[PDB]
């Protein structure tokens, strides 16, 4: 069996994305659900043997699990001080890079 | 500090454009300069 | 060539025909924005 | 002559910038495993 | 009566040992620094 | 499934620090590659002829290495500008 | 609950062993596109 | 039921019948050697050792008997062409009969060692189960290898007690079986120095004996015993298959490139002698020296040995044959009858022209005549409509010096074209294409066939190393993998792969 | 290390004229850029031979022979000079049989040279040139025929003769420019 | 307290993102240099002094025509080390001498050994059977025979396939013109193996996808599966009956089908490897002598085989002058075999 709560998908902001990454669909589980092509469901969900195994391949091995991400990655530690220095460094290196490209070419 | 994350789709879009730009430059260079038969 | 009155606008015409292939990519980036829901 | 020098001189701002942003957490990794 | 080609062959053997020694040394160092249990 | 202990790539490629660091490192490596060719260093390190170096006044045809143990001397004469 | 990962690992060396030289080579090949005979 | 590809695995754990099964292959291999030699002796023609050597008649095992010292036949002839002097037991026929008699004895022993398989020798004294102490057995059978390697180089090759080995001059003109002395300096590792062969088999024999003594006394390390599965005899098969394909690659290389152990007088020239102009340079040198003695070109070329000229013929190149052009080289271009003499082509103004020799890579090659500085002067045009080099409009003539056609000169374009086509093949010889109805397409010498066979075997035996090598290591999972394995195979469940005591 | 930089952002091709000036002993011409020097010597007195990298049919050869006269007219009229040098177009000496099935050719003939232009130009200096344009056809039909451009002049007792030949297939595909350009650049 | 081997073994076989293992000590160094040697050679290194060709991006070639070309034929089978008697320590001259080819070929050949040892290493750790390593012997046999054995039987490394797209195409067309490699029964078995394996890959993939059981209510059938599911995902009985009534014969054993999917491709490459070993010695299946005798005697007997023989003569004559510059073949055009017109 597999526990979907410990698969790292619990912090997905969008419910639809959360369900898709979980391999689950409450809409398709109902026996009155109808396909866009007009086919009615047979009562199964996305996977019939789910519950027996706990989840489908989507929930068994997710490739996008934001729960296991590092909290330190949610913000830049240096803050506005780093960004201003980063912005200034970008301009300085951009000018040097352009000048070096121009100087070392047959242009003009 | 500054809290936030770059959206993944934006990273793919910008990286996708850069790759397409790089390939376009290679095809541009196929018609000019060295190797262009001109 | 285009008529002389339309000469300044020639560069715009030189990039117009590639717009339809951008719609295919625009659909792809639209689906990426919504996380391929 | 100095052609390789010039190019190698591009690393000095690069390494300094990366260290300015990674040195801290790098020490955290070093201490954790040592 | 060692020809210069013979010296380089000996030098290559020594250089090969140094490359192997450098590999083994680095692996043993990291293996000890980062050990299980 | 599970993970091997490394940080998820999606986490790093979405973090601000990664782009702040790689908004300089990746561009610099590109410029270094550009300067490696524009400054003529690519020709000199690997010996490929410049567009005006394939033929000389002495040799107007393709080079031919016709010696094994004197190939080092011979290729220097063929490459002489 | 809280995850802390190491910055430099064997995976890091592998990614940079291939990415760093590629970006350099990509820069070099791009410069070649503007060389005139 | 046992699959058809695992039938011979029944002697895997039966030491008595493993010997019996290995005695049967030994009986067959010696049986083949005797049968092959007798056939070759029934087809071999020893009348003409210079223009009809062994290697032109497709003889495969005859060179190997000759290489070690067998030179005489009970028929009274010698491979050199001299008359036999009391051949004794060890003739070509005697050696063939000996390998045949040995085949019968090994066949009989195989039956015995098969019926009487349950010997107390093959029983483990501790468990009473059939077992072989492979680390000790290897020491025994290696000590014999070292002893036999030493004796071959010290008595047989050296000449102390034995015939020696075939040694030839650099150009394969005068070669005999001689007693070679070991060369212990760096020249002992020259592949073309026959003195290295005696020195090697002596020194490797000494080390083989000492290694056999060590491997007979010192027990294997516990860690090495488990790592290499030394209790499993399939480990020995994997390493032996590995060693035998290593030797097959080496023995194919020295055959193709030539060495002191593959004389061209027994196996034919190598393809590199034609490529590098090895014989042509020697022929021109001898003619040039005779010209320096104020001898006529007609008589200087007559001095050139016909055996030397025959080596300068592209039909004796081992890289000009075909995979399914079966038979002897005589079956391809005929039996060599005589040398037609050197053909020198002259312009109408008297300048000498040289026919560009055919490289080995070309099945067919345009005939083009070059002058001293390498400029094209005449050729046989394909497009005979606006030609600028046809021999008719250049007046090319051919004159033969030495050989059968010495002095004779041809001027009509038809014959000049005919000999120009012959000239790009090297020296011009007269061939008899009626006795065996030769097709006209070249064939490979025993040098080519040996190389191809032992290269293909070497490549196939690499898979044997991998298969039998993977079988011994992965023996515990040969019938399948364990039922419940998912927990161990999980990514990140354990710090170290497989190790369940390193849980994360 | 040469030390020279790469021509990044150059903007100018060193030589886009399609011809490379060549100076010889007493003669000069503009060899096409794409043609390679050849060591082949088809005729007596050959001092220069360049063949096209693509097709070996397109080639030019410059001959210097010791006629001993001082004017090209002293070697005969333009028609007489061409007939005396018909060896330049090749020969059928290899084929000696008789035939009646070569369409468009005289009986027992498999090749034919058709002379299109016979002009006698003079140099700006004064040297007279006997220029000739002849299309040689063969029963093989190779290249759809070959265009032979021949310019000859006598200087210092030597007959300087250039022969630029171009296959017809290459001629109407654009190789005509290179051939005519080289034929009109030969100066002695 | 563990010894060096045990402490090092712990680190090498650590279950990380990219498994290193003991074989990684041989694979990753050699594989990186072989990859780096090829990328470096195709980008900056020239073949001007070895083949009289341009083969780098810096010289103006593109991905299709760039290559890491072989050394000149005068080098023979020299291993061409950086420190060898050829290009004695001079890196730039080493590149100009084609030494980068032997660099890529040698470090590349040891990478194949390292990768095959890696398959053994991981399979033993995961406790499964070693049939992926056995399958990898076939590509190694192809590489060993084509890039090592074939040039070793020829004049030198010059005739080995150069590491490039168009360079391989030249190597391919060289084999038709000079070896008649299409006619060889070993390339024929190699073709049947590769084409048969491509057929099996497609036919098996489609059969599984079209015999899938309905394990969900969504049209997207990819999601209705679990790697740990005990029940089969597709009906073998339906698959077997389908191909029995369409093709007349079908697989009834799942294990046999997958082994066949492994045997066809591997056997094909191995058989093809044997043929190239024969071409190393010019021991080629070039011609049928019986038809050549018949064709020479009867000038009206023509087959598609004889037409191919004339095509090979055209390939050899029109290609030798530039493909083999060491032979210094100056062919006047009149001697080149050419048909009517064209
Ligand atoms: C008294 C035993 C005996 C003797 C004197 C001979 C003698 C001869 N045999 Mg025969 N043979 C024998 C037994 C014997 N054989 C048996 C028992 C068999 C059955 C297997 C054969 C099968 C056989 C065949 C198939 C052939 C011969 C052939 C020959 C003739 C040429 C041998 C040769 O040059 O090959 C050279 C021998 C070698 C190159 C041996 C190489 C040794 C390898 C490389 C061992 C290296 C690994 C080693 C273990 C390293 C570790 C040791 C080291 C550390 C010291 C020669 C007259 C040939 C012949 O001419 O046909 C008539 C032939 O083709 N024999
Ligand atoms: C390493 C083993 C070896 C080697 C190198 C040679 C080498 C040679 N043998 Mg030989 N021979 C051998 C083993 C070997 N033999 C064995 C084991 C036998 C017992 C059968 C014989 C019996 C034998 C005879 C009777 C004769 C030779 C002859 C010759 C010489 C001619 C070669 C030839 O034309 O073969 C040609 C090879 C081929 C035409 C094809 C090679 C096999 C292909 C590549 C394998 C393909 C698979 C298979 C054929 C598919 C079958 C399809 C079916 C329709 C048949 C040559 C030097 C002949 C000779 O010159 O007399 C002096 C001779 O008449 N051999
Ligand atoms: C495990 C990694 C590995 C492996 C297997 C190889 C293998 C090889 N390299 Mg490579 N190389 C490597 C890593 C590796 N390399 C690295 C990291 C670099 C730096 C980037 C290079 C740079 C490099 C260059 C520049 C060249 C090679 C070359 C070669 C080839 C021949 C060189 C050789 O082995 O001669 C020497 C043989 C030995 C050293 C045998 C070693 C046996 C041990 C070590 C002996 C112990 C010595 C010790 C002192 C005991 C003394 C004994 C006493 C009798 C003296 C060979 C196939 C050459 C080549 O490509 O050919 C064209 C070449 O030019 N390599
Ligand atoms: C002593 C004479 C001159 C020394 C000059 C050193 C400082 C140069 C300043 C002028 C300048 O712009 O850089 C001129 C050069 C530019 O090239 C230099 O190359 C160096 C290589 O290590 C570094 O890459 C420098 O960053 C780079 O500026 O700077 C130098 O130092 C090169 C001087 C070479 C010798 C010149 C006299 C001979
Ligand atoms: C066990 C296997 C050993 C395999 C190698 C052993 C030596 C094989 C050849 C020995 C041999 O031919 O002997 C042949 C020799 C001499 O034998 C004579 O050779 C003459 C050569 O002209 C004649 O041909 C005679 O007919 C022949 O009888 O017999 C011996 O003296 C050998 C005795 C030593 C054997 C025991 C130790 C081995
Ligand atoms: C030159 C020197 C050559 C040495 C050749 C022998 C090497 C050792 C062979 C047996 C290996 C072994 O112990 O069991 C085989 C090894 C170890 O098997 C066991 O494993 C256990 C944990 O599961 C412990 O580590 C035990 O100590 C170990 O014996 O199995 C593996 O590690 C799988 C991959 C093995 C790859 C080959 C490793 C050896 C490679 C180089 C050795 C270098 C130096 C050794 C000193
Ligand atoms: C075992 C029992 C069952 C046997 C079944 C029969 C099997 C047959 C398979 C083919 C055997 C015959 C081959 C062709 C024979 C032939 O052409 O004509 C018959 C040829 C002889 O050919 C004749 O020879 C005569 C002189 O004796 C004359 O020269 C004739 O002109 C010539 O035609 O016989 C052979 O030469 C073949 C001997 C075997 C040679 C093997 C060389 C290669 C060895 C190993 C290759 C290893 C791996 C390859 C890849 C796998
Ligand atoms: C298992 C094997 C694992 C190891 C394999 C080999 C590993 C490394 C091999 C390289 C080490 C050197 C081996 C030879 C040692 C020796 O005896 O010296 C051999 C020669 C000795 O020096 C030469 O000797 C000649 C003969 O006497 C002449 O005297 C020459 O004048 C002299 O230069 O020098 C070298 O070849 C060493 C070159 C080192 C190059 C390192 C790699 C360079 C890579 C990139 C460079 C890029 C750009 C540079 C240019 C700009
Ligand atoms: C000889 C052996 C060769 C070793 C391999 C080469 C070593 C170098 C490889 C290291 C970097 C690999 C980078 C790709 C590896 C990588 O970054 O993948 C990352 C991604 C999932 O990884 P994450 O970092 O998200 O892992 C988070 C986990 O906790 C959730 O599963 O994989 C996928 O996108 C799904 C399958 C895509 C398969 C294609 C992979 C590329 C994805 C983008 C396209
Ligand atoms: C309605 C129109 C019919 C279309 C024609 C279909 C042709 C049928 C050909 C099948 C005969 C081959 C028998 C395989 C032997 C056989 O019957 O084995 C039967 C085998 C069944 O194996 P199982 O699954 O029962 O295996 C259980 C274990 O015991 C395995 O040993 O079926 C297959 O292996 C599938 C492979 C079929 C693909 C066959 C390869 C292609 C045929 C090649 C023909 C050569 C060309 C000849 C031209 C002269
Ligand atoms: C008993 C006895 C006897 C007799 C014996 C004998 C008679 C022996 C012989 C035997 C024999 C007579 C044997 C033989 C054998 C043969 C073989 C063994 C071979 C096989 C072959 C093979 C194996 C091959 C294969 C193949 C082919 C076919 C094709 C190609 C490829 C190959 C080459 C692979 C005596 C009197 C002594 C007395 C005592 C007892
Ligand atoms: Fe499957």
């Amino acid at each position: 069996k597999i526990d979907i709560s410990k698969q790292g998908l619990n912090s997905i902001q969008n419910e639809t994305v959360k369900l898709n990454l979980m391999g689950k669909s409450k809409t398709m589980e109902s026996k009155d659900w109808v396909d866009p092509q007009g086919r009615k469901g047979k009562g199964y969900g996305v996977y019939r043997f789910a519950n027996k195994y706990g989840a489908n391949v989507d929930g068994y091995s997710p490739i996008y699990t934001p729960d296991t991400w590092s909290e330190s990655g949610d913000s830049y530690k240096l803050g506005t001080k780093g960004l201003i220095a980063w912005a200034g460094l970008i301009v300085v290196l951009l000018g040097v890079g352009i000048n070096l490209v121009i100087s070392t070419s047959a242009l003009g | 500090g500054t809290t936030g994350r770059i959206p993944l789709w934006l990273v793919g879009t910008v990286a996708g454009v850069a790759v397409i730009a790089l390939v376009g430059i290679f095809f541009y260079g196929s018609y000019v300069g060295l190797g262009s038969s001109l | 060539k285009l008529p002389e009155a339309y000469a300044p606008f020639d560069p715009i015409v030189d990039v117009l025909p590639v717009i339809p292939v951008l719609f295919l990519l625009l659909a792809l980036v639209w689906q990426a924005s919504v996380s391929f829901r | 002559d100095n052609r390789f020098g010039t190019i190698a001189l591009l690393a000095v701002p690069v390494i300094g910038w990366v260290l300015f942003n990674i040195l801290g957490p790098l020490q955290n990794q070093l201490n954790a495993m040592s | 009566a060692a020809t210069p080609s013979l010296n380089n062959l000996i030098g290559s053997v020594v250089a090969g040992g140094l490359v192997l020694a450098a590999i083994a040394g680095a692996i043993t160092a990291v293996s000890n620094f980062d050990s299980i249990r | 499934s599970g993970a091997t202990g490394e940080r998820p790539f999606s986490d790093i490629l979405t973090s601000i620090r990664y782009w702040v660091i790689h908004s300089i490192t990746i561009p610099s490596l590109f410029i270094a590659g550009w300067l490696f060719v524009s400054t003529g260093l690519a020709y000199d390190v690997f010996g490929s002829p410049r567009p005006n170096e394939y033929f000389t006044e002495d040799r107007q045809e393709t080079p031919l290495i016709t010696d094994r143990f004197n190939a080092l001397e011979q290729v220097k004469k063929l490459s002489e500008v | 609950k809280s995850y802390t990962y190491p910055i430099f690992t064997v995976r890091w060396l592998a990614v940079h062993a291939l990415a760093v030289p590629t970006v350099f080579f990509l820069g070099a090949i791009t410069a070649m596109q503007f060389i005139q005979r | 039921g046992l699959p058809w590809y695992r039938v011979h695995t029944v002697v895997l754990n039966d030491p008595g019948r493993l010997i019996a099964v290995h005695l049967m292959h030994t009986s067959l291999v010696s049986g083949w050697a005797g049968s092959m030699a007798f056939y070759e002796l029934a087809v071999f023609d020893p009348s003409d050792p210079v223009l009809n050597p062994m290697w032109r008649q497709g003889m495969f095992v005859l060179p190997f008997m000759t290489r070690l010292g067998i030179t005489q036949s009970w028929g009274g002839w010698t491979i050199s062409g001299e008359t036999a002097s009391n051949p004794g037991i060890w003739s070509y026929e005697g050696v063939a009969a000996a390998h045949i008699i040995l085949s019968g004895l090994l066949f009989a022993a195989s039956i015995w060692h098969w019926v009487y398989w349950d010997l107390e020798l093959f029983r483990d004294p501790r468990t009473s189960n059939p077992a072989l102490d492979l680390p000790k057995i290897f020491g025994i059978h290696l000590f014999l290898s070292g002893l036999l390697c030493f004796g071959f180089g010290a008595f047989h090759v050296t000449g102390l007690f034995g015939p020696g080995i075939w040694v030839s001059d650099p150009y394969g003109i005068t070669g005999t079986v001689q007693a070679v002395a070991p060369s212990w300096d760096a020249t002992g590792f020259d592949p073309y120095n026959p003195g290295g062969i005696s020195a090697h088999h002596i020194a490797a024999g000494i080390l083989g004996v000492l290694a056999g003594l060590f491997h007979l006394c010192v027990r294997p390390p516990q860690r090495l015993y488990n790592g290499l599965r030394m209790g499993n005899i399939e480990t020995v098969l994997s390493s032996s298959i590995a060693a035998v394909f290593w030797a097959a690659f080496v023995v194919s290389g020295t055959m193709w490139y030539g060495s002191a152990a593959t004389p061209i007088e027994l196996f034919g020239p190598t393809r590199y002698q034609w490529d590098l102009g090895f014989f042509q340079q020697e022929i021109e040198r001898r003619v040039q020296t005779s010209l320096a003695e104020g001898k006529s070109a007609s008589q200087a070329w007559a001095e050139i040995p016909e055996k030397l000229a025959f080596y300068d013929y592209i039909g004796n190149n081992p890289a000009k044959g075909g995979l399914f052009r079966a038979g002897a080289m005589n079956s391809g271009d005929g039996i060599a009858v005589g040398w037609l003499g050197h053909a020198v082509f002259k312009d109408k103004q008297g300048n000498e022209l040289f026919v560009r020799r055919m490289p080995t890579f070309f099945e067919t090659f345009p005939v083009v005549l070059l002058d001293k500085d390498g400029v094209v002067r005449a050729d046989v045009p394909f497009r005979r409509s606006e030609s600028k080099y046809s021999i008719e409009q250049v007046g090319v003539s051919v004159t033969f010096y030495g050989g059968e056609l010495d002095g004779v000169t041809f001027s009509d374009p038809a014959t000049v074209k005919k000999y120009a086509r012959r000239a790009q093949l090297g020296e011009i010889f007269e061939f008899d294409r009626a006795t065996l109805q030769s097709d006209g397409v070249f064939r490979t010498s025993p040098r080519g066939w040996f190389t191809f066979a032992h290269l293909c075997f070497a490549l196939l035996f690499f898979f044997g190393h991998i298969w039998h090598g993977a079988r011994t290591i992965f023996r515990d999972v040969f019938a399948g993998i364990d039922a419940d394995l998912d927990e161990q195979v999980e990514f990140g469940a354990f710090l170290k792969l497989g190790d369940t005591s390193t849980r994360r | 290390a040469y030390g020279d930089a790469a021509r990044v952002f150059a903007g100018n091709i060193t030589n886009k004229s399609g011809f490379i000036p060549y100076a010889g002993e007493g003669f000069a011409l503009l060899i096409p850029s794409k043609w390679n020097p050849s060591k082949e010597q088809d005729f007596p007195g050959v001092v220069l031979r360049y063949e096209d990298n693509g097709d070996a049919v397109n080639n030019l050869v410059v001959l210097v022979q010791k006629v001993g006269k001082n004017n090209i007219d002293e070697l005969g009229s333009p028609d007489k000079f061409l007939q005396d040098n018909a060896y330049l177009f090749g020969e059928s000496a290899a084929f000696t049989g008789e035939t009646l099935s070569e369409g468009g050719f005289l009986p027992n003939k498999v090749a034919a040279a058709s002379v299109l232009d016979v002009q006698e130009a003079t140099d700006k200096k004064g040297k007279k040139y006997y220029k000739y344009e002849v299309l040689t056809r063969s029963a093989d039909g190779d290249e759809g025929g070959r265009h032979q451009l021949i310019a000859a002049t006598v200087s210092n007792g030597n007959l300087y003769l250039i022969k630029v030949q171009c296959g017809d297939k290459r001629w109407f595909k654009g190789a005509k420019r290179e051939a005519i350009g080289a034929w009109d650049s030969f100066t002695v | 307290k563990r010894g060096w081997f045990d402490v090092v073994d712990d680190w090498l076989r650590r279950d990380r993102f990219v498994f290193v293992g003991w074989s990684g000590l041989l694979l990753f160094p050699t594989a990186y240099l072989a990859l780096g040697g090829w990328f470096t050679g195709t980008t900056f290194v020239t073949s001007w002094y070895t083949h009289g060709l341009a083969s780098s991006y810096l010289e103006g070639c593109n991905f299709l025509t760039a290559a890491v070309s072989t050394p000149a034929n005068s080098m023979g089978h020299s291993l061409l080390f950086l420190w060898g008697p050829e290009a004695q320590g001079d890196f730039t001259r080493w590149c100009q001498l084609g030494g980068l080819w032997t660099f890529v070929a040698l470090h590349g050949s040891f990478s194949l050994i390292g990768f095959m040892l890696r398959q053994f290493e991981i399979a033993r750790s995961v406790k499964i059977r070693p049939y992926n390593a056995i399958a990898f012997s076939a590509p190694i046999s192809v590489f060993v025979s084509v890039f090592l054995i074939y040039p070793l039987g020829q004049s030198g490394w010059f005739f080995a396939p150069s590491f490039g797209v168009a360079a391989i195409f030249r190597f391919i067309l060289f084999f038709q013109g000079f070896h008649n490699w299409t006619l060889n029964p070993f390339h024929m078995m190699g073709v049947a193996g590769v084409l048969g394996a491509a057929l099996l890959c497609a036919i098996h993939g489609a059969t599984v996808e079209n015999t899938l059981f309905e394990d969900g209510d969504g049209a997207n059938t990819f999601r209705a599966f679990n790697p740990t599911q005990a029940e089969e995902t597709y009906s073998m009985v339906t698959a077997n009956r389908f191909w029995s009534q369409i093709f007349g014969v079908a697989f009834s054993n799942k294990r046999w089908l997958h082994f066949f999917m492994l045997f066809v491709p591997v056997t094909g490459l191995w058989m093809s490897a044997i043929g190239v070993v024969g071409l190393a010695l010019n021991l080629r299946a070039y011609d049928f002598v019986s038809q050549e005798i018949r064709a020479a005697e009867d000038p009206e007997f023509e087959t598609f085989y004889t037409k191919n023989i004339l095509l090979n003569e055209g390939i050899r004559a029109w290609m030798a002058a530039q493909d083999q510059p060491h032979e210094k073949l100056v062919f006047p055009e009149e001697v080149l075999p050419r048909g009517n017109a064209l």
